[PDB]
């Protein structure tokens, strides 16, 4: 038999994607040698399999390049040689993905996996396909887009403590639509810690922190007044700040408008992108536990706000009930759990 | 322009 040469590309091909290696395989024989150079004549690092039947590139291939593949094979019935030249995808634009939570972080039972692209994603399906989530113990999850750039992944219910999550965003070489290609791959890993659920009950005006079902702290709170009430629902703990200036204009409300404000506060834990914080409020200690006086944030005592900062972590849960407000939007950025699972699972890749 |  004369040996036969097969490749993962064809001669004269254009738009060869670089999300996978280029490979050459031999049948009815073995590969004697395979070489690959780019348009500037430099070799491409590759490796021949021990059995001599498969050759594959071992380094990242580049965008908008011309490669020349040269392969020679040997069999009982003579030798076979081929040359192939192909062109890789030429993006119109590159987009870089940013993953949360951080690599090695320990986060609460509510933490969603977040892939924030820095461009609009025309082909949401292609993005979802390039993201591999792995969980141990394995638990079901699904993708849902909060806007044109950020997509989230979470299970039907809060994470189980101790679960290990692994995220591979393999977008390099992936055509994300309208000439948009991934700039790089990202790989992160995080672990779920203790179940921390804090319930802010407007009927008692108390914020109770439960760790694995055990009450560990009770905090009088003053939430948003009737005109600017705190919305009910599930809040995900975001960032923690030793101190921060709360600026209403960050959310589109001028500081000097009737509902505006600019307040430097201590021990601030963000629980919504709309501007809700758990923070120190020494001015409302008397009101805490009795009357709502804020623009929506959970006012608590300095010591309690500091305790919250020191003992609550990213991804923990704050649940607000019995307020005169509505329900936190599901696409706030930290309100993922207010979206019904059936709607989340269905997704919105379009 | 449309990055950020
Ligand atoms: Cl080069």
């Amino acid at each position: 038999l004369v040996p036969k040469l097969t490749a993962s590309v064809t001669d004269g091909a254009v738009g060869v994607t670089v999300d996978a290696p280029v490979s050459v395989t031999a049948a009815d024989g073995v590969l004697a040698a395979v070489t690959m150079v780019n348009d500037n004549g430099r070799p491409v690092a590759g490796r021949l399999s021990p059995d001599g039947l498969r050759w594959s590139t071992t380094e990242q291939l580049g965008y908008n390049r011309r490669y020349t593949l040269n392969a020679t094979a040997l069999g009982l019935g003579g030798a076979a040689t081929r040359q192939l030249t192909f062109q890789t995808s030429s993006p119109a634009h590159l987009t870089m993905p940013y993953v949360m939570p951080g690599d090695g972080e320990v986060v609460g039972v509510g933490e969603p996996v977040a892939i924030r692209f820095d461009e609009n994603i025309a082909d949401r399906g292609a993005a979802e396909k390039a993201i591999k989530i792995t969980t141990n113990p394995p638990v079901e999850g699904a993708f849902y887009w909060l806007n044109n750039r950020e997509v989230r992944w979470r299970p039907e219910h809060f994470w189980k403590p101790g679960t290990a999550v692994d995220v591979a965003v393999n977008t390099y070489g992936v055509d994300l639509g309208e000439g948009m290609f991934g700039e790089d791959n990202v790989q992160t890993h995080f672990t779920i810690g203790d179940e921390v659920i804090a319930t802010a009950d407007d009927n008692t005006k108390i914020l109770t922190v439960r760790v694995n079902g055990e009450v560990v702290k009770s905090m009088p709170t003053s939430m948003g007044k009737d005109s600017t009430p705190t919305a009910n629902g599930i809040y995900i703990v975001g960032s923690r700040y030793k101190h921060i200036i709360m600026d209403s204009s960050t959310y589109g409300v001028p500081v000097n408008s009737p509902n505006g404000y600019r307040t430097d506060v201590d021990w601030a834990t963000q629980i919504s992108y709309s501007g809700v914080f758990v923070h120190s409020a020494p001015w409302s200690v008397g009101a805490q536990g009795h009357t709502n006086t804020s623009h929506g944030s959970l006012n608590v005592s300095p010591s309690n706000a500091q305790w919250f900062y020191d003992h609550v972590k990213r991804g923990d849960i704050v649940e607000v009930v019995n307020t005169v407000g509505g329900t936190l939007p599901g696409i706030d950025g930290l309100g993922d759990w207010n979206i019904p699972w059936d709607q989340w699972r269905a997704g919105n890749a379009k | 322009a449309x990055k950020x």
